């Protein structure tokens, strides 16, 4: 049920649907802070808590932004695989456990912005699989924050 | 290193490669084996990640996070300052475990031997000066 | 020697062999055109259902009959008390023939090699099979 | 009446479940239905059998008396593609009822009938007109001369 | 009830249907679904053993047992004795969930309405008897 | 590894191809006593712990030797499907738990007197796999015990 | 630890190249580096093959052995199907080295690790861990009851 | 003789007909199978690896044994000295036995039927396969 | 340089690849394709070829010889007093064109580039050493 | 006529079905000096004419007859293709002619002694086709000579 075979497959289409042949490989920067911002406002977090603290045009805050994306596209490319995608989410945990002024509702809201902004710029992204699935990458990440 | 136009095909053919392939973790997976077959002395090298079975959850939970930063790398290729920045943090991600200039020249090894496989067109240059551009950022 | 198990497996093995319509007459030639190669001495036996001409409208119903009660006799492996009967039944049908007593043996053989050749090599238990086709020789030749 | 193509091929279908080339007991229990009834509707005809255990069914004489039948009629209804064999088989199947003493044409009436009772109980979506149009092809060259 | 000859007709159908049938597990799944669609009171019923999710590990674990000793049922058809102990140990594996004979009746129509799709031909009648012969012995 | 897709597959399929479209409907029972005869000679267990305790005739037995052979059919049909093998053993675990009288080196010798059975009645029989899935399920009935 | 039906297909690939049906020459490469490596890393070890020109790899009484053991490997991995019959043949094998004093178990070890390091050097895109779990497999049952 | 082109042909045909995994046992069979045939007097020199149930285990084990020989010999066929000395082990292995000398030219007919049925008869040099079948024999009866 | 097994994995790679390949013609203007296309320089270099024409009879049949000869010493890799024989002859065939240290390092790489895409298995360096191997040989 | 598509196509079959999967990587120089040797038998030319002056065994000498069999080799393998053909002909002609010693009559020779050790090694060889083929590569070669 939460995130099946076919939600997954269809998440993990549409999140390259929206990283397609013409796209990713330019703007994932322009994807990702959209995504950032969209974050602080939901998640009411201080962007002064990450490497260059914001700052769409901190050159490292960037690569955070990047970092980050990667780590939900490694997460969201392998949803169709439990095992694999058990450990992956788990290690990110462990990666988080390790910083002060990560929450469990703040995990949520940060994968609930991916969600969204992937629906902004992809008005197909049925919005239904991916919450339903960003909801599961939500939980491995926040495990016990 | 990596120039202007040595980014491209690379660029290309890595999205051609890694992109197009079936189930990146076969690819992933498929690439650490290599690293391993072409260097023995590093397969021990990933003893904290279940490096014993190569098709357990653990592993290929970590030749994705691979393949994959390494996959953060060259689409930041043309962002010199971002890639900088990021390669940096990578590098400070090896500091603890002890690694020599003869893993990082056969990381990239395994990658040019599993990559070109995948595609019709490959050009060698052009993707030893990327991946040099890589390792550097990660080694020093 | 014929234990519960390789009734089991000769049951099957003879299901497989044994074939459909026609394709017994396949199973039945090969079984004779051993037998009478082996031993010549034999096809002279059936002058009556024309052993001479293996494949005569007589000798291949004779043939076929042949595969029949063989059939029965697997088939009734399993329940003892029938299978006595049955192969009574053949004796006597054997019995004024002057079947030479170095025939049964030589049968048997060209038919375990049969059923072989038919379900294949695929580790063929001659044990199981030897063990049981003797178990029915005795009923009949003696 | 023509035991056509299609009637043996449908009949050695309806055959070929309700079977089983690997176990007697089935044949068994299809044999003594079919005479179950054959008796039950010729009291007499029972006495031709007085050299088998008939007034035992649950006999082994008789339990081997009907296995012996039900294989006779398996192994033509397998030549039903062959005839020029079938007719052999049949002729001899014949001489074999001429040397019983009494068994005349009339009985494969009565048997006729008792498998045809029997079967729809064996095989699953029997076709009866094919079924009674082979059988006779057989039963005929069988009592001919009888 | 389920006399010698009606007992083949099933036992092959049986196995013409439940035998070459793809993966049990859905068929099994599949029977306890329409016992449910036939008799929703059932499905409480079955409240130990994850009834809540019909695709779990555990329920169709169940599902199995059930189309499995039903199998194990069919088979022993022919052996009286054999057949009766069996079912007798079976019966008194259900003295303690309460059930009513219009649970049993009601098996028996998910039974009957899952199998003949599954085949070209299926005798009702026949199966009947052989349902009926086995629902006694499970129940009283 | 441990009775892999292929050796399950295999398994089964030799399983089945011993209970085949000619058999399976007969003597299970000769395979069954076959399998207790061998087992009682392995485990040395006594079979005066079983229904009808032995005797290869007492009816009581018999139904226990079915209902033996279809657990171990239930499981090994079912090895394919992880998930709902771990449950199927476990409740078998469970049945066994509540019986003093079973070792844990005894499930693995009735386990392993199936396959061998299994073997003598069907000779291709891949004994690797089977003693590799046989030795798995002989865990999930054994667990503890 | 189990060498499953995959790791079998997968390993006898592996060797399927990195092979020669028709050419010794190529066998005996494969060997002698399995060789090079198992006595440098247990001198001791060498000795064992006193009864081959050890100390001469490059010389013909030891290129035999190694075509002899190399063969015995392939001879194996084939049988890596029909498992019943590879039983035997490792039991063989077995007694064969119970035959020679001296090599015990430990030493199938070294030999383990010998070929683990020549294999990627000669088979393309190897797969360590269906050859490490079938390889064992092997060396299991022949330094048995060694 | 065995020229060094037989030798070549003789490489080459043999790694045809040598089949792979359990297509041996095909090939084997086929050589066992007719050896026994021909000269049936044979298969008691194998009580042994089971010579009269040639399809059990051990005589498999066996009969695959022997094909891995006659591998390694073909695969020297070119380089003499090697094969020299494998044909000696081979030679000290059957010199316990008390193998007929009228056993290794049966033996040679037999493989060299086998492995023509299997390769195919597309022209078969049987004189470059006796040629270079008997150079093996040489150092094994002797 | 390249040792006694790098030899192996080539040799059957190379079959495996220029072998196994539909026409060879195309694969071997292929290579040269890339020589051209990884060094210009070169190009020119061939004038006496019908260089211009990469499609011409007088082309083709140069990229042959090549990509053959490339052939006649894959194939003497393990013979070494051979192969050097064959090699130097190669040599004194290459004398009288100027050719510096880049276009040998040119060359291999464009072979480099070709092979790995026609394949599922190829090792970089096993053929580094022996196109180097080989390199040397044809110039000092 | 002269060697036809389907006749080279047989050819370059035989002729690779000589040089197999399992053969062409180890003695090519054992085809090659059963070639020469029926070569010069043939022919009658002296060996006292080659790099090593033949001596089967004289490391010049077999990289010489490796450079000849490739030669040979290119040539076969290209038949399909006239123009090609024709081309890597009359440069190996240019070769020849270079050198006091060959003769038009001598090249046939050698080439019909590659025919007939493809035969040799090879039984089922279409020696109709294969010379006819060698007979027109024996013209590209010794145009001239
Ligand atoms: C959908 C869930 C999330 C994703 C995809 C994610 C994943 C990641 C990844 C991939 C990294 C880099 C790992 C490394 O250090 O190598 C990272 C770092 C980090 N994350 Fe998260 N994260 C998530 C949510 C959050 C939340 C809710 C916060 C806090 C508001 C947060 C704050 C940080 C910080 C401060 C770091 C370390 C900065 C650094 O790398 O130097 N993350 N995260
Ligand atoms: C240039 C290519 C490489 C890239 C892009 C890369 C990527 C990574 C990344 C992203 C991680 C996981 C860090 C995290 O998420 O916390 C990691 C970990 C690691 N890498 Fe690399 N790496 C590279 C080179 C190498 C080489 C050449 C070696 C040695 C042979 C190596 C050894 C390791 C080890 C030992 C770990 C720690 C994992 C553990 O055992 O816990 N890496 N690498
Ligand atoms: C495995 C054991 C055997 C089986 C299944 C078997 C069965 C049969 C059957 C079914 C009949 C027809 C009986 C009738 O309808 O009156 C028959 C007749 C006959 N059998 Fe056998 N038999 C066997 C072995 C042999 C042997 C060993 C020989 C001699 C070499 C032999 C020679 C004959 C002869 C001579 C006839 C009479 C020919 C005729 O008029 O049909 N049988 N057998
Ligand atoms: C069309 C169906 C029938 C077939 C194929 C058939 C089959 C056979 C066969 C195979 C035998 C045993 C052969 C032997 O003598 O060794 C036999 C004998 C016999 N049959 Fe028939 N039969 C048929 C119909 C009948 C009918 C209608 C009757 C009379 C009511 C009959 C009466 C007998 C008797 C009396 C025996 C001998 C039993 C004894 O040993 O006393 N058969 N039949
Ligand atoms: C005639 C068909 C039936 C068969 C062959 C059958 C089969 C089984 C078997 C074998 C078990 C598992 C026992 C064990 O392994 O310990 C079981 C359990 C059970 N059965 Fe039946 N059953 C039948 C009828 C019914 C019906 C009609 C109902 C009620 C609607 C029912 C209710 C249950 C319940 C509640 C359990 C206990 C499972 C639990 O919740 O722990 N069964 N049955
Ligand atoms: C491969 C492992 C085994 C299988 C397939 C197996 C499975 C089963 C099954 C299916 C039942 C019937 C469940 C029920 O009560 O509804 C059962 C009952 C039982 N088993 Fe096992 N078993 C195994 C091993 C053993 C061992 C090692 C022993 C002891 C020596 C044993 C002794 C018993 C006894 C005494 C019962 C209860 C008798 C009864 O049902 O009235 N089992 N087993
Ligand atoms: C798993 C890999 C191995 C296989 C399949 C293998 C293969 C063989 C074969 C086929 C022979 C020749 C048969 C004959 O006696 O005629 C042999 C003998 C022998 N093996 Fe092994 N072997 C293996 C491992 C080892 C190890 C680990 C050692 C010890 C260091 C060893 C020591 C020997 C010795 C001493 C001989 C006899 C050489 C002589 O003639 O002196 N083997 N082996
Ligand atoms: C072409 C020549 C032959 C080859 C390739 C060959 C090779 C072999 C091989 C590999 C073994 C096993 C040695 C060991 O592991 O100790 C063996 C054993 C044996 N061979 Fe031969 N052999 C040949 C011909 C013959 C002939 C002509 C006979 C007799 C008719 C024969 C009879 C035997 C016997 C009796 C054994 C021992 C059986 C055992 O215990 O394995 N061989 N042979
Ligand atoms: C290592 C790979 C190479 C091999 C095996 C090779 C092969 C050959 C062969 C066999 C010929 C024809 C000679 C004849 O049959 O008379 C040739 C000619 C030639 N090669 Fe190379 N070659 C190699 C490297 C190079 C490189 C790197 C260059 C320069 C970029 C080069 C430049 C030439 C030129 C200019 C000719 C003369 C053709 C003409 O214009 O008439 N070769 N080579
Ligand atoms: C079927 C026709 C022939 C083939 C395949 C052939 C082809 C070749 C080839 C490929 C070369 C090497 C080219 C190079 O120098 O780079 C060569 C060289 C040579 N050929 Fe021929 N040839 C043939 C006939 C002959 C004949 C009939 C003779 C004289 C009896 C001959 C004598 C020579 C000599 C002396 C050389 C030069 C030695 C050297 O390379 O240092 N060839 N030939
Ligand atoms: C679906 Hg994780
Ligand atoms: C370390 Hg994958
Ligand atoms: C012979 Hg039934
Ligand atoms: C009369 Hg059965
Ligand atoms: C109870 Hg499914
Ligand atoms: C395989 Hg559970
Ligand atoms: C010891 Hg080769
Ligand atoms: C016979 Hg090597
Ligand atoms: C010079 Hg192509
Ligand atoms: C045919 Hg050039």
């Amino acid at each position: 049920e939460c995130c099946s075979r076919g939600d997954a497959e269809v998440v993990i289409s549409e999140w390259d649907q929206v990283f397609n042949a013409a796209m990713a490989g330019s703007s994932e920067s322009a994807v990702g802070v959209a995504i950032f911002d969209a974050f602080f406002a939901s998640s009411g977090v201080s962007p002064s808590m990450f490497p260059g603290g914001g700052d769409s045009n901190n050159p490292e805050f960037l690569a955070q932004v990047s970092r980050v994306v990667s780590g939900a596209d490694i997460a969201i490319n392998s949803l169709t695989n439990r095992a694999t995608c058990d450990s992956l989410l788990s290690h990110l945990n462990a990666q988080h456990r390790a910083i002060s002024g990560v929450t469990g509702a703040a995990v949520t809201h940060l994968s609930q912005a991916i969600s969204s902004v992937v629906a902004q710029v992809l008005p197909s992204a049925h919005i239904d699989a991916w919450e339903y699935c960003m909801a599961y990458i939500a939980a491995g990440i926040g495990a016990g924050l | 290193v990596c120039n202007r136009l040595e980014q491209i095909l690379v660029k290309t053919q890595w999205a051609q490669s890694y992109g197009e392939a079936e189930n990146r973790a076969a690819f992933s997976r498929d690439l650490f084996s290599e690293l391993f077959n072409i260097q023995g002395s590093s397969r021990a090298l990933f003893s904290g990640v279940g490096v014993d079975d190569m098709n357990s959850a653990a592993f290929t939970a970590h030749c994705l996070r691979v393949t994959g930063a390494l996959n953060r790398l060259i689409s930041q290729l043309d962002q010199q300052a971002t890639i900088n920045a990021d390669l940096a943090h990578l590098a400070g991600q090896h500091a603890s475990r002890n690694l020599d200039a003869s893993n990082f020249a056969a990381m990239g090894q395994a990658v040019m031997s599993v990559v070109p496989t995948h595609l019709d067109c490959f050009n060698q240059h052009a993707w030893g000066e990327c991946y040099e551009r890589i390792a550097s950022g990660i080694s020093g | 020697d014929c234990t519960s198990l390789n009734r089991l497996l000769v049951k099957r093995q003879w299901a497989e062999a044994y074939g459909e319509g026609t394709n017994r007459e396949l199973l039945g030639n090969r079984i004779w055109e051993d037998l009478f190669a082996n031993m010549p001495d034999a096809r002279g036996l059936f002058s009556r259902v024309n052993g001479n001409d293996i494949d005569s409208s007589e000798f291949q119903a004779h043939s076929l009959r042949v595969l029949g009660g063989l059939d029965m006799c697997v088939a009734s492996l399993d329940d003892v008390p029938v299978l006595n009967a049955l192969l009574a039944r053949l004796n006597s049908q054997h019995d004024s023939r002057g079947i030479p007593a170095a025939g049964y043996p030589a049968f048997v053989a060209s038919a375990i090699s049969a059923v072989r050749a038919t379900v294949g090599a695929r580790s063929f238990d001659n044990d199981a099979w030897n063990s049981c086709m003797n178990q029915i020789v005795s009923g009949i030749s003696g | 009446s023509c035991c056509s193509s299609e009637d043996r091929a449908n009949v050695m279908h309806n055959w070929d479940a309700a079977w089983s080339a690997a176990y007697s007991d089935r044949r068994v229990a299809l044999a003594q239905a079919v005479f179950a009834s054959l008796f039950s509707r010729d009291a007499a005809a029972q006495g031709l059998f007085s050299g088998v255990s008939a007034d035992n069914p649950d006999s082994a004489d008789f339990r081997a008396h009907c296995v012996r039948v039900v294989n006779g009629l398996d192994v033509a209804i397998n030549m039903l593609n062959d005839p020029a064999v079938l007719n052999e088989q049949l002729a001899h199947l014949s001489a074999q009822h001429q040397a019983r003493a009494g068994v005349a044409a009339a009985h494969f009436d009565v048997m006729a009938e008792a498998f045809a009772e029997v079967m729809p109980q064996v095989s699953s979506c029997f076709s009866s007109d094919s079924w009674n149009r082979c059988f006779a092809r057989i039963a005929n060259g069988i009592s001919a001369g009888l």
